[PDB]
RNA sequence: CGGCACCUUACGAGAAAUCAAAGUCUUUGGGUUCUGGGGGGAGUAUGGUCGCAAGGCUGAAACUUAAAGGAAUUGACGGAAG
RNA sequence: UUACUUUGAAAAAAUUAGAGUGUUCAAAGCAGGCCUUUGCUCGAAUAUAUUAGCAUGGAAUAAUAGAAUAGGACGUUAUGGUUCU
């Protein structure tokens, strides 16, 4: 991949990650 | 004319305390001006030591073209007082 | 080098280089040793009897090997006021 | 030292000036800087033509302490020397390369001229660069005809002259055979004239 | 070299070999000192009354002349100022530079030339502390830096 | 060059030379007598100076300073010491 | 590995150039990266200078040029053969062709 | 900065010998330079030099003599026992037959072997050979 | 004198491309700060901390793998040029 | 004032290196050897320890202090004055 694509898709991911486990505070 | 100084000796570390000796008062600042007064006409326009390969070191002044008539036949009686007063060799020389 | 009882154990006492003193080593083929012919006083070329002089292929890869040559031969008298000590 | 008749008289200086022996490049290389007296206000810089002489008398005594006259390799690339070379082969036993140099002739010993001199003389360090590398690749010393702006590399012993003179070349060429066969006795002594003309060994072009 | 800067000038003075009065120097050591004191009491700085000695006086170098440097004669005779000279003009700048910023507050150029300068006015405060020539006790007030350098 | 006298350098190339890069630094600044043309009074300026000069006698600027050695008005004659 | 020992540009003791658009693609470039060519073509084909001469109404009317410098980005100069591809000792050579 | 004046003109004086040159300047000078050099011409490794006196540090002119392979300083000036030496002129010198540490101890500036002689040992000051 | 660079050479360095420094480094030591220890997992998880947010700084392990990679040579290929 | 370095003292025994010694050799052990003994008689070495502390010689190398408002040093028998034992 453009690695540039796979950093971006992992915050995209990272993002995720951290919306969800906000939910169980 | 020659200046008569007094030469305070280098103390050793384990001798007493006494007041700071002024480096004027050192081995090398009399040696100059004693140089600079055997050749008191002129004026010296610089100073080389020559570290020949024996291990003994000859000096080498360089004297003004001007005034050099003062000094120039001389030159024997300055270098052995000198000498004598010192220890060190010493060529004067007016480059011309 | 010697041995304990005396003897020369060295072969090949190599040779040095006139301008840098440096050993010349076997398989230095850019270096020369140059000889120069003796000329009696009638202006004959003396048979057999030369001035020898080897440079090593440091100095003549450096191009000082000419300058090296002025100052040799002018101070072994082969030439005269064409090689000056201060520049 | 050296005699006193091996200074440069006032004749040879008066060949060596009217042939602008003297005249040296514009621009002078450092290793070139000693043989230059004063540059000229154009930018054309003077010749110790002194010095000139001094290097070619060293120059003929090296030659003459080579035992054989064949092992001397003289070697001129450029034109205006062929002529030059060519003569000074003739009058002095020495082997003549004229014109190409042939890469290999010191170093591969299955060439057809493969040959093996003692010593090689140049006319130019430029355009026979290749003369000159072989020779530091099989232990040759090298005499040159330098210029102020010709490169110094691998060149022992050089003879300050003007390089690019269609007059220069064959007067410097004639003064070193004469010199090198003076010292090998074939004339009796340094002032009888030689029978070669300093007109012969000059190049001709096509033309005249 | 350049401590707050990339320039490598080597642009100097360069103090002759002689450390004696030239031949054709008729000035005395007193008429130097008092060219000195009567400059200094016009309120010249040492550097200027040096230059000024030796652009229309001909005293190449007080110390070959007098014996003594300027800033020594000065302090002999109690005419030495409180501030060492190098640090007032280094607080004098800061001060004028700092007026700029906050009359141009979006300038920032001149917000890194003040960190520059004051860095360089607390290290020579500091030599000067441990030379003790300022006391040991003696501060940089950016709020008082004014009455300094008034 | 691998021989070469460098206690004794060829006076030009030394006059050549940066000043602080000869074998002593020396100034290639001097002092100077200057007349004026108006009256007859000695006084030592510095080839580079940095101030307006002005003689005691009259009121009149000697010499102008510039980025180096300073320039002498008209009329005004100098004199190295 | 490095193909360029000047990386392609000409840019040396600075930080910052602000680019050009290239004439055919409008592609930012920067200004020293681009390649540039100053045109000084006639404004009127040779073909017809002579039929205009005699059509003009002034006697010694000098036709005008037509002044324009052009800027390309490199794979618009390289497809427009404005450059070519050179050999690894010819990339080296910085003399003008010689052409004019 | 300038950080050892030794070290200075010890790597002149290696650049001059590895090109061939028969002379280099160094500069400054100090007693530790001269003596240091006053053990290198003892032992014949460099020819006569010479002290220039410019009312500064000073300037020196040295002559090679072609005889020099390397010096070198050892910075830091290590702390150097008489048990010491054996490990020091191990891991420098080329052979056991030539070659010299030179140290600085109370009795003054001296190679190993002079140091050996007098049974003293202070600080390592450089090498030659 | 200071800069921005450039051209030639290679004493010398380097695996080479190349380099006036990337030289003065097994003939190893001028002063000093930071970083790396096969490739992935991974700049991920977790904790801390800064930010309004986006995110920034610090930052693993389990597990998996015999290579990944650098410079250059010959060929093959190119919807690249002559 | 130190730092540094030399030497000395110290660093238990065992262990290591190492001297002596035919356990039949050796690993080991600290034994043993003598013309044959109402007894004579070599031994069981020594190095090394190493930072800290102790004593000592040296004053290079690397620090530190000194006489600038003199608050400076000597007068040993310098001239007086105020005291204390
Ligand atoms: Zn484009």
């Amino acid at each position: 991949m453009r690695d540039k694509w796979r950093k971006k898709r992992v915050r995209r991911l990272k993002r995720k990650r951290r919306k969800v486990r906000a939910r169980s505070k | 004319f020659l200046a008569e100084r007094r030469i305070l000796p280098k103390p050793a570390r384990k001798a007493r305390k006494q007041q700071k000796r002024p480096r004027s008062r050192t081995l090398t600042a009399v040696h100059d001006k004693i140089l600079e007064d055997l050749v008191f006409p002129t004026e010296i326009i610089g100073k080389r030591v020559r570290y020949l390969v024996g291990g003994n070191k000859i000096q080498k002044v360089l004297l003004d073209s001007k005034d050099s008539t003062a000094v120039d036949y001389k030159l024997d009686s300055f270098q052995q007082l000198y000498s004598k007063l010192t220890g060190k060799q010493v060529v004067f020389e007016i480059p011309g | 080098m010697e041995n304990d009882k005396g003897q020369l154990v060295e072969l090949y006492v190599p040779r040095k280089c006139s301008a840098t003193n440096r050993i010349i080593k076997a398989k230095d083929h850019a270096s020369v040793q140059i000889s120069i012919a003796k000329v009696d006083e009638d202006g004959r070329a003396i048979a057999g009897e030369n001035i020898t002089y080897a440079l090593s292929g440091y100095v003549r890869g450096r191009g000082e090997a000419d300058d090296s040559l002025n100052r040799l031969a002018q101070q072994d008298g082969l030439l005269k006021n064409v090689w000056s000590y201060s520049r | 030292s050296l005699p006193a008749s091996f200074d440069l008289t006032p004749e040879d200086a008066k060949l060596l000036l009217a042939a602008n022996v003297h005249l040296g490049a514009k621009n002078v290389q450092v290793h070139n800087k000693p043989y230059v007296y004063k540059t000229r206000p154009d930018g054309m810089n003077i010749i110790n033509i002194g010095k000139t002489w001094e290097k070619i008398v060293l120059a003929a005594r090296i030659i003459a302490a080579v035992p054989n006259a064949s092992d001397v390799a003289v070697c001129s690339s450029r034109t205006f020397g062929q002529r030059a070379v060519l003569k000074f082969a003739a009058h002095t036993g020495a082997t003549a390369i004229a014109g190409r140099f042939t890469p290999g002739n010191f170093t591969n010993y299955i060439t057809r001229s493969f040959k093996e001199p003692r010593l090689v003389v140049v006319t130019d360090p430029r355009t026979d660069a290749q003369a000159i590398k072989e020779s530091s690749y099989v232990n040759i010393p090298v005499i040159a005809l330098t210029d102020m702006d010709s490169p110094s590399e691998y060149v022992d012993v050089a003879i300050p002259c003007n390089n690019k003179g269609k007059h220069s070349i064959g007067l410097i060429w004639w003064l070193l055979a004469r010199e090198v066969l003076r010292l090998r006795g074939i004339i009796p002594d340094r002032t009888t004239e030689w029978s070669v003309m300093p007109d012969l060994y000059f190049y001709r072009d096509p033309e005249e | 070299g350049r401590m707050h800067s990339s320039g490598k000038g080597i642009s100097s003075s360069a103090l002759p070999y002689s450390r004696n009065a030239p031949s054709w120097f008729k000035l005395s050591s007193d008429d130097v000192v008092e060219q000195i004191i009567k400059y200094a009491r016009k309120g010249l700085t040492p550097s200027q009354i040096g230059v000024i000695l030796r652009d229309a006086h001909g005293v190449s170098q007080a110390k070959v002349v007098t014996g003594n440097k300027i800033l020594r004669i000065l302090k002999s005779n109690g005419l030495a100022p409180e501030i060492p000279e190098d640090l007032y003009y280094l607080i004098k700048k800061a001060v004028s530079v700092r007026k700029h910023l906050e009359k141009n507050r979006k300038d920032k150029d001149s917000k890194f030339r003040l960190i520059l300068i004051e860095s360089r006015i607390h290290r020579l405060a500091r030599y000067y502390r441990t030379v003790a020539v300022l006391p040991p006790n003696w501060k940089y007030e950016s709020a008082t830096a004014s009455a300094l350098v008034a | 060059v691998l021989v070469q006298d460098l206690l004794h350098p060829s006076p030009a190339t030394e006059a050549k030379q940066h000043k602080l890069k000869t074998l002593v630094q020396q100034p290639r600044s001097f002092f100077m007598d200057v007349k004026c043309q108006g009256c007859l009074n000695i006084t030592t300026v510095f080839s580079h100076a940095q101030t307006a000069v002005t003689c005691d006698s009259c009121s009149t600027v000697l010499c102008t300073p510039t980025g180096g050695k300073a320039k002498l008005t008209e009329g005004c004659s100098f004199r190295r010491k | 590995p490095k193909k360029r020992a000047s990386n392609g540009r000409n840019k040396k003791g600075r930080g910052h150039v602000k680019p050009v658009r290239c004439l055919n693609c409008a592609r930012c470039v920067p200004k020293d990266k681009a390649i540039k060519r100053v045109t000084i073509r006639n404004m009127v084909e040779a073909a017809a200078v002579r039929d205009l001469s005699e059509a003009s109404v002034y006697a010694e009317y000098a036709l005008p040029k037509l002044y324009n410098k052009l800027h390309y980005c490199v794979s618009c100069a390289i497809h427009a053969r404005i450059v070519r591809v050179r050999s690894r000792t010819d990339r080296k050579i910085r003399t003008p062709p010689q052409r004019k | 900065t300038r950080t050892s004046v030794l070290a200075d003109a010890l790597n002149a004086i290696n650049n001059a010998e590895k090109t061939g040159k028969r002379q280099v300047l160094i500069r400054p000078s100090s007693k530790v330079i001269i003596k240091f050099l006053t053990v290198m011409q003892k032992h014949g490794y460099i020819g006569e030099f010479e002290y220039i006196d410019d009312h500064r540090s000073g300037k020196i002119v040295v002559q090679l003599n072609g005889r020099l392979n390397k010096c070198g300083v050892i910075q830091p000036r290590f702390n150097v026992k008489i048990n010491d030496i054996e490990r020091w002129t191990d891991n420098l010198l080329p052979a056991r037959q030539f070659g010299y540490v030179i140290l600085t101890t109370s009795a003054g500036i001296m190679d190993h072997e002079e140091a050996r002689r007098k049974h003293v040992s202070g600080k390592i000051l450089g090498f030659v050979y």
